[PDB]
RNA sequence: UUCUGGUGUCCUAGGCGUAGAGGAACCACACCAAUCCAUCCCGAACUUGGUGGUUAAACUCUACUGCGGUGACGAUACUGUAGGGGAGGUCCUGCGGAAAAAUAGCUCGACGCCAGG
RNA sequence: UGGCCCUCGAGUGCAAAGGCAGAAGGGAGCUUGACUGCAAGACCCACCCGUCGAGCAGGGACGAAAGUCGGCCUUAGUGA
C-alpha cells in the first residue's frame, strides 16, 4: 500500500490501525481487484516487490493503477535502551491496510491472465488477501 | 462561477454600535434623505412600531408652499419638528442619535437639532 | 468643443450603430488617469519631485503619492517608498484635457504613425502610452531633468470593448 | 511660492486649438505621403506576396503535345 | 389587495449565474457646483443648490430547477450497559441510542411596524 | 496606472491556537484612563499567588450627541 512520494518535513507519530470503518472502497479502475482482511504496516519493500511481480508475468501489456498511499511513519530502536523516540527512516515507512478497501487493479487483458497476475501479487502481501471481480 | 460574499453598505458604515445595546434595541432616529426628499422616523424598539413618522410631503399639508424646495436645509428643521412634538405627546421623548453616512453637517444636522427644540436633550 | 461635440455627433452615431433605445446608456468617459511612473530601483527624491511638478502642469492638478505595495520581490525594494504618480480629471477638466491630446500635442510629435495594436482590457476601457519623446503645450523642454514619457489610461462607462473604440474614434483620438 | 498658484491653465483646457501659428498643431503630414517617399522596409513588398500561379488551360485546337524524349 | 422607501424578527428551503420586465406617485442615475464640507490626486465616492433626460447600470419584482444549499425511509459505522469469542491485534451477541456520505424528494423564502401612490 | 474575477485561501509587532472585515485590519486629526481612591458578584491554586469585572467618588480627552478609554486582539516578555 505504497507509492513513490516526494521530499518533505515528514516526521510524526506512529498511529494506530482502527476498525474497518475507514477502508471500504470498491472496484473503480480495472476489471478485477484485490482487497485485504486485516490492517497492518505495509512497507515500501512489499508494494514494490508486489507491483513488479504483477507485471513480471505479463511484460508489455496493460497498465497498473495504485489507489493507495502510505503515511504513518515507522520508528525503530537500534539496540540500546529507550532514551527517546525512534528516527522514522531506519528501515522504511508504512500505512494502514484495513479490510474493505481495494488494492491492485488489472484490466485490458483476459480473465485468466488477470487472475494469475493477482495471485503472485497476493503472495508478496504479508496480510491475507481476498479476490473479487466486479458488480 | 464562484459565489463571493461582500459586506453590504449598511454593514460597513458603522451602523450598529455597542453600548447603546444596553437595551434590546436603542431608540434610533431614522434620518435618511432620498434623491429629492427626506424621510424621518422615530422608530421604537423591542420588536417594532414607532412613536411618530413625518415626511417632507406630509408637511406640505399642514402649512407649506406647494412647489417648494425640499432638499433645502430650511426644510430639514421643518421635517425634524413636524415629526417631533406629537412624538412626545405619544408618551415621552424616546429618541436617540443614529446616522451613518452624513458628515456631521449633513442634511440631518437640522433633524437632530430640531429634536432639541421640542424637549429631547442630551 | 470636446464636451459639446459629445451631444451633437458622438452620442447620435452611438444610437444608430448600436441598439436603439433612450439617450443615455451610451459610451461616456468617466475619468482620465495619465499616470507617469518614475524610474524605480534608483533611490532618489529628485525624480519624485520632478514628476509631481511635471504632470501638475499638463493637467493643472497636484499628482498623487502612491506607495509600494507590501510584497516580496527579487530586488531590494522596501515598502513605504513613493515611485509613481497618477492624476485623473473629471467633468469639464476631463473633456478639456482630453481635447488637448486630440487636437494639439499630436501629431506634433515628430514621426507619429498612429497605428495602434490590439490593446483593450475587456470591459469598455482603453489605454495608451507615450515614448520618452512627447510634447505638450505645458511641458517645457528648457528646465527639466531628462525626456520621459507617461501612460494614459482612459476609462469609459462602456459595457463591452466594441463600445470603447467607437467612442474615441468618432471623438477625434488618432486611430 | 510655487505651491501658491496650482496653475489651472483653463485657457489651454477649453481652448486647445488656440493659435496654430505658435506651434504646428497638425498642419504637417498627420497621415499622408510627404515628399517622394522612398522607403522599402520588410513590411512593404515582402508582406503582400503577389501570388503567381499559372497553368495550362484546355483549348479547342489540333496541336501535338509532347517532348521528343518521354520520362516520368 | 397591488407597487415603493427606511428599520427588524429569521441569517446560503432565503446564495450565485442567466433571461425578461417596471416606476420622473416613490427610489437610483443624472444636472450644477463662487460656497458650509470633502478629495494626502480628481466633489468618482461624501457634500450643497436644483431645469432637463433617463430608469441602461444599480436596486426592487417575475421566469428559468447550470452551479450551491436544505434534507427523508432503509442500511451501515460507532457506542453506554450486561456477556460471550479471539492469530492480525480487532471483532461478535442481547439491548438502548444511532449521525457523516449517498438516494427519492423539497426548494430559486416567508412575514412584522410605519409612510408615500 | 485603469478595468474585470476580487470569496477568514490577506493583514494581525514577534511562536502558536482561537478569533476578527458591526473589525483590535489600515490611514488621519485631536489627544495621551499606558486615571487616583474603591469596587457587588466570581474564576483559577493545597497555600502564596494569578485573572476578569458592571457600577460608585474626585477630575479630564474625543464626537453634534449617545458614548468610549483604568495600556498594547488574547495568552509569555517573570521571581517573594
Amino acid at each position: 500500500m505504497l507509492s513513490p512520494k516526494r521530499t518533505r518535513f515528514r516526521k510524526q507519530h506512529r498511529g494506530r490501525m482502527k476498525g474497518i470503518s475507514y477502508r471500504g472502497n470498491r472496484i473503480c479502475f480495472g476489471r478485477y481487484a484485490l482487497q485485504a482482511l486485516e490492517p497492518a504496516w505495509i512497507t515500501s519493500r512489499q508494494i514494490e516487490a508486489g507491483r513488479r511481480a504483477m507485471t513480471r508475468n505479463a511484460r508489455r501489456g496493460g497498465k497498473i493503477w495504485v489507489r493507495i498511499f502510505p503515511d504513518k511513519p515507522v520508528t525503530v530502536r537500534p539496540a540500546e535502551t529507550r532514551m527517546g523516540s525512534g528516527k522514522g527512516s531506519p528501515e522504511y515507512w508504512v500505512a494502514v491496510v484495513k479490510p474493505g478497501r481495494i488494492l491492485y487493479e488489472i484490466s485490458g487483458v483476459a480473465e485468466n491472465i488477470a487472475r494469475r497476475a493477482v495471485a503472485i501479487a497476493a503472495s508478496k502481501m504479508p496480510i491475507r488477501t481476498q479476490f473479487i471481480i466486479s458488480g | 462561477k464562484a459565489k463571493t460574499r461582500r459586506e453590504d453598505r449598511t454593514a460597513r458604515h458603522v451602523r450598529i454600535r455597542k453600548k447603546v445595546e444596553g437595551t434590546p434595541e436603542r431608540p434610533r432616529l431614522c434620518v435618511f434623505r432620498s434623491n429629492k426628499h427626506l424621510y424621518v422616523q422615530v422608530i421604537d424598539d423591542s420588536k417594532m412600531h414607532t412613536l411618530a413618522s413625518a415626511s417632507t410631503m406630509q408637511k406640505s399639508i399642514s402649512e407649506e408652499l406647494d412647489y417648494s424646495s425640499s432638499p433645502t436645509i430650511e426644510v430639514a428643521k421643518k421635517v425634524g419638528e413636524v415629526i417631533a412634538s406629537a412624538c412626545l405627546e405619544k408618551g415621552i421623548t424616546k429618541v436617540a442619535f443614529d446616522r451613518g453616512g452624513y458628515p456631521y453637517h449633513g442634511r440631518v444636522k437640522a433633524l437632530a437639532d430640531a429634536a432639541r427644540e421640542k424637549g429631547l436633550q442630551f | 468643443r470636446l464636451k459639446t461635440n459629445y451631444i451633437e455627433k458622438m452620442v447620435p452615431l452611438l444610437k444608430e450603430e448600436f441598439s436603439y433605445s433612450n439617450i443615455l446608456e451610451v459610451p461616456k468617459v468617466v475619468k482620465i488617469v495619465v499616470n507617469c511612473g518614475i524610474g524605480d530601483a534608483s533611490q532618489n527624491a529628485k525624480g519624485l519631485d520632478a514628476a509631481i511638478n511635471e504632470l501638475a502642469l499638463i493637467t493643472g492638478q497636484r499628482p498623487v503619492k502612491t506607495k509600494a505595495k507590501t510584497s516580496i520581490a527579487g530586488f531590494k525594494v522596501r515598502e513605504g517608498m513613493t515611485l509613481g504618480i497618477a492624476v485623473t480629471l473629471r467633468g469639464n477638466l476631463m473633456y478639456s484635457f482630453l481635447d488637448r491630446l486630440i487636437n494639439l500635442a499630436l501629431p506634433r510629435t515628430r514621426d507619429f504613425q498612429g497605428v495602434n495594436p490590439n490593446s483593450f482590457d475587456g470591459h469598455g476601457n482603453y489605454s495608451v502610452g507615450f515614448r520618452e519623446q512627447s510634447v505638450f503645450p505645458e511641458i517645457k523642454p528648457e528646465i527639466v531633468g531628462k525626456a520621459r514619457g507617461m501612460d494614459v489610461c482612459i476609462t469609459t462607462t462602456a459595457k463591452t470593448d466594441k463600445e470603447a473604440y467607437k467612442l474615441l474614434s468618432l471623438m477625434g483620438m488618432p486611430f | 511660492k510655487k505651491e501658491l498658484h496650482p496653475e489651472f491653465h483653463e485657457d489651454a483646457k477649453v481652448y486647445c486649438n488656440g493659435e496654430l501659428v505658435m506651434t504646428t498643431g497638425g498642419t504637417k503630414k498627420e497621415y499622408v505621403v510627404d515628399v517622394w517617399s522612398g522607403n522599402h522596409p520588410f513590411y512593404l513588398g515582402n508582406r503582400s506576396a503577389l501570388m503567381v500561379d499559372a497553368d495550362q488551360v484546355e483549348k479547342f485546337r489540333k496541336r501535338f503535345a509532347g517532348l521528343s524524349e518521354i520520362m516520368e
